[PDB]
């Protein structure tokens, strides 16, 4: 199909903007919501070796404050991506001067591709994404609650007013669903506001493990 | 709904899904006399 | 009061009505009349108010003077600055401006009121505008006040600089307020007015908020967009290095700037948040070469750019400063003593006081290398005669920043020997820091040997301490210290 192909392209792409925006970067509030019609118009609506192919639509995002850092979003043509595609996207990184981005993979990733990832996380940091993951911007759904990422001086208020380190909070694993979503690394409190039927609001906090 | 609350958190206050088997609370630091007052008794005392 | 076309009508009519008869039909068929309203109504007003006030049609009109305005932001929102209803409100202002003595006009000038040819003349007829200063601010009050009701508003920055003086011895919507009325040409005459203005006078505290002023530009407001770029960088990360290693090559590779350089080196040059930034992220990466013990190349150019910022308000038409390259292993060889003096302890002074006398961004990284027993208690004289070479005015806050870094330490003879360094050097110091000393004392005596001969002290700095606010910190301490 071709028409389902730039349905699934446009809603990768407004997931990917929504991602970008919660994640606390510079998101056009256009882009940040365009129409599907929208996105057939600036890109070509045959997805089928035609114009809105991959690598049209890598998107580059820059952050709100501090605007050198960036994560200019990948699409790989192959649906099974593998070490000498990924060399490919660290040649344009390591062209650039920015650490971050994001791969959004069709099929699932070689293992040895998977350990490479991970064989330069102090140097650059990536993540991928299956399509499956990026057809439904989860915190939209109604039982994921407010996650907030906190600043290192709002963690220091945190422990220093209960009086409790960070091996004694409630803990979140690192590949958790929406911790990917807001890429946080290990050690950094996320704090959720989720509406109670006993008090109105509670606030938790979440240590990332 | 303090009682749903307090359990829905106890077993999700480690990350993952907390399985109330000797397989979810036998794999928490606890106590190995707190692990060992639980279903398999020897085996914890002989691996700590 | 005012008169307008009907005003002068009603000044003539109570001119001539104040005698000659003319009984009260007739008077009040010539006096005047209400056009809208029906003659039905007016009739049984005396059937149904009994006298009333008609002032709650004019409370209408005064909905009127937000309903048609949203009707004039129905003229401005839907054409894109529609000019003939532009015209149609500068005339509806001209004449609200002539009747009345001008909330509506007040609201119908907020809308919208650029381009208006006799309309800074028409408000600078009216140029008393106390409250209509504060009032008038949407597009009136901009260009009006640069002659000198800027002048007369930049004194209270100095007088939250003043505030922030005395609350770091224990703003952001004001300069939003500043920035609702403004535009391009206004900022940049009130930028270089005042960029003039504090590198003649002082060039210390302005350039901080400036910056900060500056930051304050977020919402879309449109060199200078570089600034802002550069100090982005500066205002989010603290230890900064990688980032300030970018753009200290961005700021290295400039062209022949007319003063546009040197704006930036100012901008950057005097800032205590930016100069610890910078101290600090030297002073981490001096740590980092030392963790690989590649001693000079990147602290070199970030020590180099941190001393030509140092010294930039000290003339005009000015590049940068001078790097020395000898000079510099000769500034670093005392953090290499004491590394080999932590490395004896945890397993050399003539240096450090030969490398102390002979002396700007180095000596203030050796004070910021302070905060990090044996090592600091032999360089402890070297710190003696430092403090008795240079006796400069920052080193009293660099001092705090030792006693701050000693506090989270937590050590009786680092303490002891702090406050020894806080009294010996009561000669030519100034009330903040004498101040300041008296705070680090309140946190003094943890042991009690010492403890009632500093309590007598403090009666001792009393007497010699002229300046009343010490005295009175000090009683305020004695106070604080009985509780």
């Amino acid at each position: 199909d071709d028409e389902e192909e730039t349905y699934r392209l446009w809603k990768i792409r407004k997931t990917i903007m929504q991602l970008c925006h919660d994640r606390g970067y510079l998101v056009t509030q256009d882009e940040l919501d365009q129409t599907l019609e929208e996105f057939k118009a600036q890109f070509g609506d045959k997805p089928s070796e035609g114009r809105p192919r991959r690598t049209d639509l890598t998107v580059l995002v820059a952050h709100n404050d501090d605007p050198t850092d960036q994560m200019f979003v990948f699409f790989p043509e192959e649906p099974k991506v593998g070490i000498k595609t990924i060399k490919v996207y660290c040649q344009r990184m390591q062209e650039e001067n920015i650490t971050r981005a994001l791969i959004v993979v069709q099929q699932g990733m070689t293992p040895s591709a998977k350990q490479s990832l991970v064989d330069m996380a102090p140097k650059y940091i990536l993540e991928q994404f299956l399509q499956q993951e990026l057809l439904i911007n989860i915190t939209e759904h109604e039982l994921v609650p407010e996650h907030v990422v906190m600043t290192k001086e709002e963690v220091t208020e945190l422990l220093a007013r209960y009086k409790l380190r960070e091996n004694q909070l409630p803990r979140i694993q690192a590949g958790d669903p929406v911790a990917r979503y807001f890429g946080i690394k290990r050690g950094q409190v996320v704090k959720i506001i989720r509406p109670s039927e006993t008090a109105g609001r509670y606030i938790t906090y979440r240590l990332v493990q | 709904y303090r009682h749903l609350a307090l359990l829905c958190d106890t077993m999700t206050c480690r990350g993952h899904l907390m399985a109330i088997t000797r397989h979810g609370v036998n794999r928490q630091d606890t106590g190995p006399l707190m692990k060992c007052s639980f279903e398999e008794t020897v085996d914890v005392l002989m691996e700590a | 009061x005012x008169x307008x076309x009907x005003x002068x009508x009603x000044x003539x009519x109570x001119x001539x009505x104040x005698x000659x008869x003319x009984x009260x039909x007739x008077x009040x068929x010539x006096x005047x009349x209400x056009x809208x309203x029906x003659p039905s109504l007016q009739s049984a007003l005396p059937f149904l108010d009994l006298h009333g006030t008609p002032r709650l049609e004019f409370h209408q009109s005064v909905f009127d003077e937000l309903r048609d305005k949203l009707l004039e932001r129905v003229s401005a929102i839907a054409s894109e600055g529609k000019a003939e209803e532009r015209y149609k409100k500068l005339e509806d202002l001209l004449e609200k401006s002539f009747s009345l003595v001008l909330q509506p006009v007040v609201m119908c000038v907020m809308k919208h009121l650029p381009k208006v040819p006799e309309k800074k003349l028409k408000l600078v007829m009216a140029d008393k505008e106390l409250y209509r200063a504060c009032a008038v601010e949407v597009k009136r009050q901009i260009w009006q006040d640069n002659q000198a009701l800027f002048g007369d508003e930049v004194s209270p920055l100095l007088k939250q600089y003043i505030l922030e003086k005395e609350s770091a011895l224990f703003e952001v919507v004001q300069r939003l307020t500043r920035m609702v009325g403004k535009n391009v040409k206004l900022y940049d005459m009130v930028l270089q007015f005042l960029r003039t203005l504090f590198l003649r006078t002082r060039n210390v505290h302005y350039c901080t908020l400036r910056a900060e002023l500056l930051m304050s530009l977020h919402d879309l407001d449109v060199c200078h967009k570089f600034t802002w770029c550069l100090d982005a960088c500066i205002r989010e990360r603290f230890v900064d290095s990688k980032r300030a290693r970018e753009l200290q090559g961005f700021l290295d590779g400039v062209k022949k700037g007319q003063e546009q350089v040197l704006g930036d080196l100012s901008m950057i040059l005097c800032d205590p948040f930016a100069i610890n930034t910078l101290a600090l992220s030297t002073v981490r990466h001096l740590q980092e070469l030392v963790g690989q013990e590649t001693l000079p190349l990147l602290l070199l150019l970030r020590l180099l750019a941190l001393g030509q910022g140092a010294w930039d308000m000290i003339d005009s038409q000015v590049f940068k400063e001078p790097k020395m390259e000898v000079e510099l292993i000769t500034r670093f060889l005392p953090m290499l003593m004491s590394f080999l003096v932590d490395d004896y302890t945890f397993n050399p002074e003539s240096f450090t006081k030969f490398l102390q006398e002979q002396r700007m961004a180095c000596e203030v990284g050796l004070y910021y290398v302070l905060h990090i027993k044996n090592a600091l208690l032999r360089l402890l004289p070297g710190l003696v005669e430092t403090f008795g070479d240079l006796a400069f005015g920052d080193i009293f806050l660099h001092l705090l920043t030792g006693n701050l870094a000693l506090l989270a330490d937590e050590f009786a003879l680092e303490d002891f020997c702090s406050s020894l360094f806080d009294g010996f050097f009561l000669t030519a110091s100034p009330r903040k820091e004498n101040v300041h000393r008296h705070a680090l004392r309140l946190l003094i005596h943890l042991h009690p040997r010492v403890a009632p001969s500093k309590l007598e002290a403090l009666q001792k700095a009393l007497e010699p301490t002229g300046q009343s606010g010490e005295a009175v910190k000090e009683l305020y301490s004695q106070l604080g210290e009985k509780l």
